């Protein structure tokens, strides 16, 4: 049960974007290929306010900022 | 007596990386100096027009996916806006004696293959295979997508002995057809020259110059550099073209594959045109498994039948086998 | 019969990149020498204009934002201060053979698609589609924002048979409408030239030149490039315009999009007008995808009905499917 909310950008980059799912009281951000749904990395979040404070805290402006977001999520999170 | 298991037939009729330049038609005669076509850069904003599911996908998700653009970045290459002719120049070593390999276990199989290749050199030197290679040189098979849409394609083929010329042919690739193979006196002469050049009679080195009116500013098609992209490292970039030192080039593999379209007797069809000559012979783009191994018409099982059981099908299948050994490759697993 | 897992179509009506240059009206007859419009660079200090979140609607936060710098650097392209018109030229190849895919797996789906496009062509030619493409050449759709607010626009189209021009046309892009499709003698002659080109019965090479009398020093609009404003040193220029050597250019795909703005039977309305031909036909610049696959007008739906099940749609949707095949694309799963 992961209800879709919105894509994180206005434009897709290379058929790649960040989808936003509501996973219970948490909230999900998956790096997905838009034509077939293959995820290449996700990260857990809880509130949309802190998610936007994290996203707008990234360096960049627009598609460069979501490039930074997909490079951040698309690496393996360290133990 | 069994046959050798580790075998390596080697490359023969090796072409060079074809370099592309650009100039004007009818001034192509005194042209050795044309500036190289180079790979430029541009950006693309497109929609999403690929097929989309109706199962396990939300309606809001596909509404948000179609209505949002795709901003990728691609490479292109064009002619200049005052130059309407794509010149393609490459060289072609013709070595000689593609029968024996240089990787053999069994000495009895190796000189047995020497016996049968000396038999084929004895009864008739390379004639119809040389016809088909000279005719693929005659039209513009090495111009892959550069061919279609052009109004005038010329092929000029010179031969090398020293710092001088030996023969200067001139082939009209529009007048010379694409599908039905014929023979003409210049084509007889070129097929005879490389017929000597195939049976180990010496050294033959050619260089081929092509020209094609397309129109000023139009798209040329150099080959595409590959990348894996399996999962991670998705990328902002797509369509990486192939280059050399500051020029747009075509791979040696694909111009050689353009030279190696010979087989008109593959068992699936015989009127659709020839296919590529290889063991388990089937073109990559179609994906249909032509030349199924469960018949006797491979290179694998047919060579195993032809070198042990000492029988033979009709002569065209032997032309296919001799084209397999001129091609090269691996025999056995 | 099942459709193939790999389909592909090369594009017809492929243009080149436009080349912009400026000069004077009533001198456009001798215009082979006009200097090209260059992309210069200026500095911009912005302002606070976007919608506030209403949690930041304080006095002190707005005053700090107004005291904050918003300095940027952008590209602009203007005419020279004595030039009042814009010359735009490009060439256009018309290939023909617009039913044959360039890649397919199923040999039965291939032949069924061939006789389906063949019985379309036998039922009616390319005359309506070429009429609409001759309209989008006649008016100045490829002048996207350059047309908007122009004194007078004029389009010259030549047919290039050899090194010498064979057939000429002279149009008026403002009197010829942007909203409907009409008939005229020179329009029907150009439409028959395009229709002969699309049916493989000739080689058509068209160069198109457009003149737009705007004003002295006004801002022309070359196509804009994709740049990723990431965290490099101090921020770079935030607006890159596409160019070539010493010339501001429009992309080829922007002109190709402006040629295929044909579709008037998306099921929403006739109040808007013609949109671009597209699978899941989507005007992304207004965020709405017309011709949704939830109705029965999607291109993949019409293809899978009219090729597999052999049920024909309305003639207007047949024009839509054949314009999609002329467009090219990556079709199949």
């Amino acid at each position: 049960s992961m209800k879709f909310i919105k894509y994180l950008s206005t434009a897709h980059l290379n058929y790649m974007n960040i989808a936003v799912y509501e996973n219970g009281s948490k909230i999900k951000a998956r790096v997905e290929n838009v034509v077939n749904g293959k995820s290449v990395g996700a990260r857990d979040f809880d509130s949309t306010e802190q998610l936007e404070s994290w996203f707008y805290g990234l360096p960049g402006s627009g598609l460069g900022r979501i490039e930074n977001a997909m490079n951040e999520i698309s690496r393996r999170e360290n133990p | 007596l069994s046959t050798a298991s580790v075998l390596a037939f080697e490359r023969k009729l090796d072409p060079s990386d074809a370099l592309m330049s650009a100039g004007a038609w009818a001034q192509r005669d005194a042209s050795q100096e044309w500036p190289a076509v180079t790979v430029r850069e541009k950006s693309v904003r497109g929609t999403i027009s690929n097929r989309l599911k109706t199962k396990d996908r939300d309606p809001a998700k596909l509404d948000a996916s179609i209505q949002s653009p795709n901003l990728q970045t691609v490479d292109v290459a064009n002619l200049p806006s005052d130059a309407d002719t794509l010149k393609v120049r490459f060289t072609l070593r013709v070595l000689g004696g593609a029968g024996t390999p240089s990787a053999c276990n069994d000495a009895a199989y190796r000189d047995k293959l020497l016996q049968t290749v000396a038999t084929y050199v004895n009864d008739q030197g390379f004639a119809e295979l040389a016809r088909r290679y000279a005719h693929n040189l005659a039209n513009a098979r090495f111009l892959w997508r550069n061919r279609v849409g052009a109004e005038a394609v010329e092929v000029r083929i010179n031969h090398i002995r020293q710092g001088e010329v030996a023969r200067a042919w001139r082939f009209d690739a529009l007048a010379i057809g694409l599908r039905d193979f014929k023979a003409d006196a210049e084509l007889d002469a070129l097929a005879e020259l490389i017929a000597s050049g195939l049976s180990g009679s010496g050294h033959v080195l050619l260089e081929v110059v092509a020209f094609a009116r397309i129109g000023d500013g139009q798209e040329v098609f150099p080959s595409q550099e590959l990348i894996l992209d399996k999962g991670d490292k998705k990328g902002q970039k797509s369509k990486t073209l192939y280059s050399v030192r500051d020029a747009a080039a075509i791979h040696s593999q694909k111009i050689g594959n353009a030279l190696r379209t010979i087989d008109t007797w593959y068992p699936d069809e015989d009127g659709l045109g020839p296919i590529a000559v290889e063991p388990y012979g089937s073109v990559t783009s179609q994906g249909k498994a032509y030349r199924q191994p469960k018949q006797k018409l491979d290179f694998y099982t047919l060579l195993d039948n032809w070198v042990l059981r000492d029988e033979a099908p009709a002569v065209e299948q032997q032309h296919y086998v001799i084209a397999n050994l001129i091609r090269g490759g691996v025999f056995g697993e």
